[PDB]
């Protein structure tokens, strides 16, 4: 398969890992007792929390990100960030993304002893900061609920565990003119079997492959390791989000179709 | 309050 190099991004189990609707793949202990947190591996792009206040306020008058800090280590800026680790060489040149998971991941809430605890996080392309989530939890249906949304295409969710080289590995834009497909003797092969739902838009579609994708938490033993509805190819002329449940392995050149992935972004295209 | 992990290691409050 000459697209085994390509598609491995797309391998979303294998390179994410973790629920992409709710993330909560992992446990950790903190001063004698169990939680359980966000792990992926991939960011999440455009990816919010909707109150029903907005999440991204301080810990109802409140939201989830950190409450006030001296000195302020949340939010903070990219430039505050590279500024506070200017010392430390193996943290200072990070990418925007795994340097706010990083810096996130650098507050110990157990002041007694050294925890597995690493809060999550949310950078904002729009300001370029890092707020750093004092709530791990991303539903109860005080109720919320994940989802995209076009007041969240800046936000990217982002677990403790984010790798380094997701520009890389990890699935961000939306493939124009292409459908994703299974390599079978030879030949890039239709996804046998997909979901048809109805999307006015690309937006649409990406939004509705989002709440159909792996989760770590039962909608109203839970872990998903990254397997679910995670792919979407989205025909836009005859405007169908065809979803499915299974890793492509290649991919058809058809300029009716964009790829999509519930991590992606859910506007730009390449 | 919370602890820094990478040196050097702080309280911040």
């Amino acid at each position: 398969n000459p697209w085994t190099e390509y598609m491995a991004k797309y391998d979303i189990e294998e390179v994410h890992g973790s629920g992409i609707r709710v993330d909560l793949g992992e446990d950790a202990e903190v001063a004698g007792t169990q939680y359980r947190l966000p792990s992926g591996k991939c960011p999440v792009f455009g990816k919010g929390i909707i109150i029903e206040t907005t999440f991204l306020k301080p810990v109802k008058d409140g939201g989830f990100a950190f409450p006030p800090t001296n000195p302020l280590i949340s939010p903070m800026t990219l430039n505050g960030m590279r500024d506070f680790y200017k010392n430390n060489e193996y943290v200072k040149n990070l990418d925007e993304l795994t340097l706010c998971s990083r810096h996130a991941g650098n507050m110990n809430p157990d002041n007694d002893k050294n925890s597995n605890y690493k809060y999550p996080a949310v950078y904002d392309y729009n300001d370029k900061k890092c707020h750093i989530l004092y709530i791990a939890a991303q539903e109860n249906n005080f109720c919320f609920r994940p989802a995209k949304d076009k007041l969240f295409e800046n936000y990217t969710y982002l677990s403790k565990n984010v790798v380094d080289n997701w520009e890389e590995v990890c699935p961000r834009k939306n493939l124009e003119n292409a459908k994703f497909g299974l390599w079978v003797d030879g030949n890039c092969e239709d996804i046998p079997h997909v979901n048809e739902f109805s999307a006015n838009d690309l937006f649409e579609c990406n939004k509705l492959v989002f709440e159909l994708s792996a989760s770590d938490q039962p909608k109203q033993r839970y872990k998903s390791h990254g397997k679910g509805y995670n792919w979407g190819n989205y025909n836009r002329e005859t405007q169908k989000c065809e979803i499915f449940n299974v890793k492509p392995t290649c991919l058809i050149n058809n300029s009716s179709y964009i790829a999509t992935t519930a991590l992606s972004h859910p506007i730009e295209v390449e | 309050c919370f602890t820094a992990r990478m040196s050097p290691p702080q309280q911040i409050c």
